[PDB]
């Protein structure tokens, strides 16, 4: 798969 | 960035560094992200307030 | 591009055509033409009003 990143913010 | 390092610490620091693929993120497009990574077009507008 | 000719004109065909260099401009980002040319991020955002 792709490494999809984020950051955890509403 | 970090001083005397420029190693990112953050999402970045993981997107630059071949740990993660794609950041799709309020990430700020600002210039010394874009010189080393690239952004595709916005999809949000915003400012300080 | 031309309307029932689909031959590509304007400042944007200029650019398609190798005789214009940069279009500093009034120019809305649009996806059929960025198909053709690059874009750069924009400068100024706006709606229709
Ligand atoms: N108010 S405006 O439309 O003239 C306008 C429009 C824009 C501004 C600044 C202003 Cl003042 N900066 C942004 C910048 C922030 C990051 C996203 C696009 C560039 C890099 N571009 S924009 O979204 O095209």
């Amino acid at each position: 798969t792709v490494v999809v990143t984020t950051i955890l913010e509403s | 960035r970090d001083a005397d390092t420029k190693i990112w610490n953050g999402m970045v620091g993981e997107l630059v560094y071949g740990k993660a693929d794609i950041a799709i993120a309020p990430l700020t497009i600002t210039l010394v992200r874009e010189e080393v990574i690239d952004f595709s077009k916005p999809f949000m507008s915003l400012g300080i307030s």
